[PDB]
DNA sequence: GCAGACACTACGAGTACATA
DNA sequence: TTTTTATGTACTCGTAGTGTCTGC
């Protein structure tokens, strides 16, 4: 009932999506957003043995940044979390699980309107030249037969029309034309090759990244315009 | 060096067309104008039938009742907002003052520095009060050195203390006032 | 035949001019508009009337879109320091390539403690306003340092002569008329437009969201303009009670008002002051405070009310 | 008189007990708190030559944190304290020591009720436990042979009921029960190791902490019990 | 028109004089310093293809630094700095011309009134302590028939009477002497030891360098004693 | 094997507010 | 023709010092 430090690391990323989360027992973790703008589920190599809800999921992690690693984690006749370490106990306590907001199921992602597929390198230089060139709004359309990612300054550009980076991706097969917008803030996966799965019936949209063990929902912007 | 006859671009320009904000924070501050700010005027208004209009202005019970506190003939209505004002609304004690202050005209204005700080310097080092520490010095004066007591407390006149009283530009010759106590 | 933006489902924003020519002005505003973008190039320009939804912001945008600006619209409560020295200069000394005129606008500026970024701004329009050209939109004119409006050209909105005011709600109950022909309302009666114009006349932002909230029927028939005329209360009923001497209703309106003591108290001072004699404002304000001065004292509250109504009653020589 | 590193050290630790200090002539330093809940003794390697009561020692050693290390700390023909540098020449003005609460009566401890000792990490854990547990007052007792320290949140937790963290120390030998409560607040200090000494009989008591160069004597809460 | 790390650095230091140099077309850059107090001037490895205003160099190099080294700089199709790698595309903004100040004239330079030198690996060495024992205004003058350089911290010496380290570098074959006073904040030199050339004349009186990469310029000071 | 740079906190300042 | 008094609270902003993370 350890947990390794690529699940903690994972956690830690969570925790950038909401400040808290609900886990269940099994191997298997999620979040979302209070404000219904990202969704993040993911399997892990440590099993969890009992539910517990934790209200500052941040705290948590960072207090666990206190005891050695091989801290045995479990559920205290003191009905919160133990910390047992070698020589120190932490007694975290567990919180009532309706104070957060969770996905109470894990959301089912639609069949993709169209599917190309982020690289890891890719996505580290694109967070790289958007801390530079203060980009906070992206847009992923089809320029000349591709698959391609926009990057723009929505403060300066209001519009989007000064184009400031364009990270070419994969080649569209399809017919269809979109202009998906996503915020940058909205960006919270942790870096890592991503199958990128998009969707837009209408005036509703979302795009999904398929991960080697970690999937995010991050939503779309309400200016996406689309032929789907 | 300068490139001599090129035309020299405004302090504005030479701070901005430069990354070094500290200039620039000297630009925006030429433009300051706090010592040309408003305060009151209301009062004036009160007391001239104008119209005020304060609701954005800065109205307090406590100043613009002690400013009609001074003229003996604004007393009577002062003297009822003081008893049935409080909880009485900024607005409606400016439009209560409007019909209750007699006739208007505007008029003048409404103990020293080196004695205050030995006044609050006693009452500090011996926990009493004002009234107490007055008399203090009073009788120090008079009798055993109040001379002696001064250089007794010449190490807790921090500038904290000495600004709290008259900011200004006198809480630094009197800083150094009571240095010479010794 | 009036701009539209058919994304919007919130009327009082789906129908917002593009124009200067489709906006509703006074004449001579209108006129100096029509003359600034003819010029070609804008100066730096307040715009800015105390009561909201006059035509500042759209006004500022209408301006923009005439020339055919490249606008940066920015929100002036985000209009920090770290803004002003950050992406407005970023902007100001962006290459304009296309010729068109760089403008700013900082709707929303007039703001409490921005100061610091405020005089910056002003220090900033001796350096970048070669290139750039700022439009402010404010409420409180006062909220903005006098070297600004030094500099600034300070066009006062919601402030109309008379034949200026006639003709703009003339033209404000045919825009009502167009609003209503497009979203599908029935205009059974024309004096109930007349009436919502000129109700809640130099917000033109709030009539029309008036003309939405009357619109819950799909029909604007003699009916809603009985609620449009109807002047509401808030306390109409103490007043009415009061300046009649009816001691019955005043005993059973003390138990009416005596939960919320407090802002009664305070809206019955209010209401008050517009209907009572000068002479009178004096014995208004002072039984009125003497009361709630011992609000909480008094055992019975709901008597202590019927004590204030009868007090009144008594002493206050009405309009 | 010289002011090594080590020594202002320990008196920017002072400071935070009281905001002067008295120390008259050797190399025993001490002070302690106004309210009169933490005293603090230290003897040093840096011997002092006169008397001298600082009432801001704040800010005493910041004006000394520009003085080059061979700092002439000298007393004024008139009484105040020049700063000589290696070119420069500050003045700073001497306070009475009747301004500065002093310590005055360094009765030595008693003999030690209970004997343990906390390790300098161990210390170190528990404050960045409490930092991010919000730990507001400590208790120490025995549990199973051993003793401990356990930290509450005293204004979350009215009469400590809910354990948040706990630290093992050794084991105890006598057969007696306690549990002294110490206000995390009025402990100050510093990290290293602490040989533990806790003295309490009848409704006095104190918490004496040895390390290695200085003392710390703490006040004991008055919730605490024992049956000494 | 791939840039080098060699043209990088130097248009890295060009930097630290404007804040945002224009370059025009060919291999030669300059850099008046914002109001017009230094100069510098250097001839480079890469060609240049067009003559633009930058705005920010800084960030402009920083958004360089992410992409591979032989990243083709194109001027974009709008006008603007397009900066292709393998996958991506930076579009950094081109400046407007009247935003930035640049030499109107690569600055003539006049017959040397003097001539002189430093060292060849005494740069490294002089700067280090000279920001070290904060001196700001700085000193050229002849002693002992040498030419040597000999500054004063204006802070605590506003009027310009003091010594804090001499520098032997080789003698003077003149027959004139005088002093010249230049600002600290004036000089930022790359790596080694440059030809030192002065000037003075009535009411002016610059100084200048040339080197391996680069000749710097700076600036006259009203109160300076001319010979000249 | 640490620097850099973003990220975080604390604090002075200024502001607005409700009391006596 | 004038320009200020006390206590306690909550919020924003700016900047500056400190903390955690990363390079061709
Ligand atoms: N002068 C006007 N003419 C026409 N419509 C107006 C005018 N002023 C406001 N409106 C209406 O109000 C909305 C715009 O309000 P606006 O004036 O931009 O806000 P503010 O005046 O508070 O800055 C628009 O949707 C528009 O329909
Ligand atoms: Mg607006």
């Amino acid at each position: 009932m350890k947990l390794s430090k690529d699940t903690t690391a994972l956690l830690k990323n969570f925790a950038t999506i909401n400040s808290g989360i609900m886990l269940k027992s099994g191997q298997f973790i999620m979040t979302r957003a209070v404000n219904g703008t990202t969704y993040a589920e993911a399997n892990i190599s440590d099993v969890i043995d009992f539910d517990v809800a934790i209200y500052d999921l941040n705290g948590f992690l960072g207090i666990l940044s206190l005891v050695n690693d091989d801290a045995e984690i479990s559920q205290s006749e003191d009905g919160n979390i133990k910390i047992a370490d070698a020589r120190s106990t932490i007694f975290w306590p567990a919180a009532d699980p309706s104070t957060v907001v969770a996905p109470n199921k894990p959301i089912p992602f639609p069949v993709a309107s169209a599917v190309t597929e982020i690289k890891a390198e890719d996505l580290q230089q694109l967070l790289r030249v958007s801390r530079g060139l203060q980009i906070d709004t992206i847009a992923i359309t089809v320029k000349e037969g591709k698959i391609v990612i926009n990057g723009f300054n929505k403060v300066e550009d209001s519009a989007l029309t000064r184009v400031k980076y364009s990270l070419t991706l994969g080649d569209y097969d399809g017919e269809n034309t979109f202009n998906f917008i996503i915020n940058m803030a909205n960006m919270k996966m942790q870096p890592g090759n991503y199958k990128l799965l998009l969707w837009a019936k209408g005036k509703q949209g979302a795009a999904k990244f398929e991960g080697e063990h970690a999937n995010y929902v991050v939503a779309l912007e309400a200016d996406s315009t689309h032929d789907f | 060096s300068l490139f001599k006859d090129d035309i020299q671009l405004n302090e504005h320009q030479v701070a901005w067309y430069s990354k070094d904000w500290t200039a620039v924070q000297s630009a925006a501050d030429s433009f300051k104008e706090k010592a040309e700010n408003e305060f009151f005027e209301i009062i004036g208004a009160i007391n001239n039938k104008t119209k005020c209009s304060i609701a954005q202005k800065d109205y307090s019970k406590f100043m613009v009742e002690n400013a009609l506190s001074q003229f003996p003939e604004c007393m009577p209505a002062v003297y009822a907002m003081n008893l049935i004002g409080s909880g009485l609304s900024d607005e409606a004690h400016f439009n209560y003052l409007m019909a209750a202050v007699p006739r208007g005209k505007r008029y003048g204005k409404w103990e020293d520095s080196t004695e205050v700080l030995i006044i609050k310097l006693l009452a500090k080092r011996y926990q009493v009060n004002t009234n107490d520490a007055i008399n203090y010095k009073s009788i120090l004066t008079k009798n055993g050195k109040l001379p002696l007591v001064l250089k007794e407390l010449k190490g807790l006149v921090t500038d904290d203390f000495l600004k709290e009283v008259t900011k200004n530009v006198k809480e630094q010759k009197q800083l150094k006032k009571l240095a010479l106590e010794w | 035949m009036i701009t539209v933006n058919e994304k919007e489902h919130i009327l009082e924003q789906k129908y917002r001019p593009s124009t200067i020519d489709e906006c509703i002005l006074p004449a001579f505003d209108k006129e100096t508009f029509k003359s600034i973008t003819s010029k070609g190039k804008i100066p730096h320009i307040i715009l800015h009337s105390p009561s909201p939804g006059t035509g500042k912001t759209t006004v500022a945008k209408a301006l923009c879109h005439d020339v055919n600006a490249d606008m940066m619209f920015v929100n002036g409560s985000d209009c920090k320091i770290d803004f002003v020295r950050g992406p407005l200069t970023n902007f100001a000394s962006a290459a304009s390539f296309d010729g068109r005129q760089k403008v700013i606008v900082i709707d929303e500026f007039c703001r409490s403690g921005l100061a610091e970024s405020q005089r910056h701004l002003r220090s900033f329009m001796e350096a970048y306003s070669s290139n750039c050209s700022i439009i402010i939109t404010a409420n409180n004119i006062d909220g903005i340092i006098k070297p600004l409006q030094s500099r600034c050209r300070v066009i006062t909105f919601g402030q109309p002569t008379d034949e200026d005011k006639i003709e703009m709600m003339k033209q404000m109950i045919r825009r009502l008329t167009e609003i209503c022909k497009h979203e599908g309302i029935a205009i059974a009666d024309m004096k109930v437009v007349a009436a919502l114009v000129k109700k809640n006349f130099p917000d033109f932002r709030k009539t029309i969201g008036e003309l939405d909230s009357y619109s819950s029927k799909g029909v604007l028939d003699a009916g809603i303009l009985s609620l449009v005329t109807n002047d509401r209360g808030a306390i109409d009923d103490v007043l009415e009670s009061l300046k009649n001497k009816d001691v019955k209703q005043l005993r059973a309106l003390a138990p009416k008002y005596a939960a919320d003591y407090s802002w009664f108290v305070g809206k019955l001072a209010e209401e008050i002051y517009s209907r009572v004699t000068p002479q009178s404002i004096i014995r208004m304000y002072e039984i009125v405070g003497e009361n709630n001065q011992y609000h909480g004292i008094a055992a019975n509250t709901e008597l202590h009310l019927a004590y204030l109504f009868i007090q009144l009653a008594c002493e206050m020589q009405w309009k």
